[PDB]
């Protein structure tokens, strides 16, 4: 049946042009359907970018993007495509191609993540999140590691070479305004174990071939 | 542009329940309203069109209704694969617009967050930036608000948040909030505080530290 597949680059430098193509099979790109680009930015609702209609060639655009956007079809490859110029950090998102047919989007691509960043490959700095002396009063201590300023995804975090799994929460990474990623990994343990057990986070970032082990030391006032 | 809103932001459900979620349009859109389901890492899938028509290949336990400005999606006899995000979408007029989404949750009893605050580490402070971190651990439901206050001045635009998926073994969420300042600005203030609003708290709770006091 009808299948859509996005392709395009994963990283676009700020102010460069983002280019994507959707290859359509099981149906002609010249059919009377609305070939549509939609995107979803981190933690945001789906946003309709625009469309081109296969048979008439009519293009509908989001007003704020109209000076930067061109949508088109290629009948020799049965494709449609998206070009968006002068790209900024607001343009980082998962991009979907989709087919509008009368009353819903009945076929969708898989999505392709596009990230706007001028960063090169870089391993993280790893900073301890030690429990404050005060914070241990209730009998549970929260400790962790802040893994900051790396690119691209992903990093892996384990605790004590994987012997510590209970109570571990590793948060999804967020892209900072700098174009570099940052995440935190935390674990709660008993307060009484802060003087006996050693707590080390092991961070691996394969794209930069970096392995960091960070000992997380309890704070002491006296 | 037509603004779509959705209610609730998340809905607590158990397998076998019948649940209803709500969509509202800022103008009369008659019946040009569709509903979609999205699961983590996957593209959205159409469920309902023309407010009430079941899309092909979609289980009949999905139904919908409404005309004009208010619309409902109902799931009867909820199945495990139905815990997901749900979006409405108007097509009455260009600027096709979607709602913010409703997440259907695994129901559990309310759990207030445990709040912890971390000053920047010594090593980072040597680097030249400062990250203050506020952790909200093991709470439910998902809606939580974190505000940063530096010497009782409410911060804005210099923090980012991150939330886990619903925990597989106890059904809770956790959230980190990271306040980023330059070193020079961080060293101009004393009291760093995050304030947490959540349904399981009678009143917003504050966790703070004073710079240079252990």
């Amino acid at each position: 049946q009808v299948q859509l597949q996005e392709s395009g680059p994963a990283v676009v430098q700020p102010s460069e042009t983002l280019s994507l193509t959707c290859a359509v099979s099981g149906g002609s790109i010249s059919g009377g359907y609305g070939w549509t680009w939609i995107r979803q930015a981190p933690g945001k609702a789906l946003e309709w970018i625009g469309n081109i209609y296969g048979h008439s060639g009519s293009t509908n655009y989001k007003s704020s993007l109209k000076r930067r956007l061109t949508i088109s079809t290629d009948t020799s490859k049965n494709q449609f495509s998206l070009k968006l110029t002068s790209v900024t950090a607001a343009d980082t998102a998962v991009y979907y191609c989709a087919r509008w047919s009368t009353a819903d989007f009945d076929y969708w691509g898989q999505g392709v993540l596009v990230t706007v960043s001028s960063a090169s490959t870089k391993g993280p700095s790893v900073f301890p999140l030690a429990p404050s002396s005060k914070s241990t009063s209730g009998g549970t201590a929260a400790l962790g590691c802040l893994v900051k300023d790396y690119f691209p995804e992903p990093v892996t975090v384990s605790w004590n070479s994987g012997a510590l799994t209970s109570g571990v929460h590793t948060f999804p990474a967020v892209l900072q305004s700098s174009g570099l990623y940052s995440l935190s990994s935390v674990v709660t343990v008993p307060s009484s174990s802060l003087g006996t057990q050693t707590y080390i986070c092991n961070v691996n970032h394969k794209p930069s071939n970096t392995k960091v082990d960070k000992r997380v030391e309890p704070k002491s006032c006296d | 542009d037509i603004v779509m809103t959705q209610s609730p932001s998340s809905l607590s459900a158990s397998v076998g329940d019948t649940v209803t979620i709500t969509c509202r349009a800022s103008q009369d859109i008659t019946n040009d309203l569709a509903w979609y389901q999205q699961k983590p890492g996957k593209a959205p899938k159409a469920l309902i069109y023309y407010a009430s028509n079941l899309e092909s290949g979609v289980p009949s336990r999905f139904s919908g209704s409404g005309a004009g400005t208010d619309f409902t999606l109902t799931i009867s006899s909820l199945q495990p694969e139905d815990f997901a995000l749900y979006y409405c979408q108007q097509h009455n007029n260009y600027p096709l617009t979607f709602g913010p989404g409703t997440k259907v949750d695994i129901k559990r009893t309310v759990a207030a967050p445990s709040v912890f605050i971390f000053p920047p580490s010594d090593e980072q402070l040597k680097s030249g930036t400062a990250s203050v971190v506020c952790l909200l651990n093991n709470f439910y439901p998902r809606e939580a608000k974190v505000q940063w206050k530096v010497d009782n001045a409410l911060q804005s635009g210099n923090s980012q948040e991150s939330v886990t998926e619903q925990d597989s073994k106890d059904s809770t969420y956790s959230l980190s909030s990271t306040l980023t300042l330059s070193k020079a600005d961080y060293e101009k203030h004393k009291v760093y505080a995050c304030e947490v609003t959540h349904q399981g708290l009678s009143s917003p709770v504050t966790k703070s530290f004073n710079r240079g006091e252990c």
